[PDB]
């Protein structure tokens, strides 16, 4: 497993540089997060107006991400 | 000078507390104008083949929407 | 507000200033949409003081090192300095420097 993943991850460098040059709170909620950072700071500090679960808003925050 | 800067860091010192919630705003109005669009660009589709029912795709963004603002 | 459809008026005191003023207000440009007027004003012609403050207190402090003893000498040694860089109105720098005090920093 740890070869194989290494000859496909070579593969995947080796498929770049082509290709590229060509075209030229708490929860984990990952990478999106980021683009609401500022929000999701906001919202927990007035969380007694929003009514929302935080499930829910992951899920709705999931959804609406483009 | 000594005087001058206190004064400096105060009125620096209050903006940082009124830009922090306006950065805010502005990711819920960058989702928010996104979803206007798809409901907006939704429903001209309707118009430009003039039809019918109402699609699966247009009633479950009006909500989608409307979760999102209240 | 701020009054920004008077195109020749605010164009010609940013052409007026010099270039260190005109980068700092550049800078701070973009605040304006949650001050009012007045406040605009104050918060910029602040950093204007500050900036003046500094140049002035580096100016005097490089006197001292030459043995200059007065105001007046001091502004004689300026225009002979800038004679032999040459043989090799006045700015807010210059207004805190002169013989008498601007009456606003007493």
């Amino acid at each position: 497993a740890m070869l194989e993943q290494q000859q496909l991850e070579e593969s995947e460098k080796q498929l770049q540089a082509e290709m590229d040059k060509a075209g030229s709170s708490s929860a984990n909620l990952g990478a999106s997060s980021l683009t609401l950072k500022h929000l999701i700071a906001r919202i927990d500090q007035k969380r007694e107006r929003v009514r929302a679960s935080d499930a829910e808003l992951r899920s709705l925050m999931n959804e609406v991400r483009k | 000078l000594r005087e001058q800067i206190l004064l400096n860091g105060a009125r620096k010192a209050r903006l940082t507390e009124l830009v922090k919630e306006r950065m805010a705003y502005q990711e819920y109005q960058t989702i928010l104008e996104d979803l206007d669009a798809q409901v907006n660009a939704a429903y001209l589709k309707r118009t430009r083949t003039m039809g019918p029912g109402i699609g699966d795709l247009a009633r479950t963004l009006m909500d989608r929407r409307r979760r999102w603002i209240e | 507000e701020h009054n920004l459809l008077e195109y020749r008026e605010n164009t010609k005191a940013e052409k007026k200033r010099s270039r260190e003023e005109r980068e700092l207000l550049n800078k701070a440009k973009p605040f304006a949409r949650m001050m009012n007027r007045h406040d605009f004003e104050q918060f910029c012609q602040g950093l204007i003081d500050e900036l003046n403050l500094r140049q002035a207190i580096a100016q005097l402090q490089e006197w001292r090192s030459m043995r200059i003893g007065d105001l007046k000498s001091g502004e004689k040694y300026e225009q002979e300095k800038a004679l032999r860089i040459q043989k090799s109105p006045p700015s807010g720098a210059a207004l805190l420097v002169a013989p008498e005090l601007p009456a606003r920093y007493k």
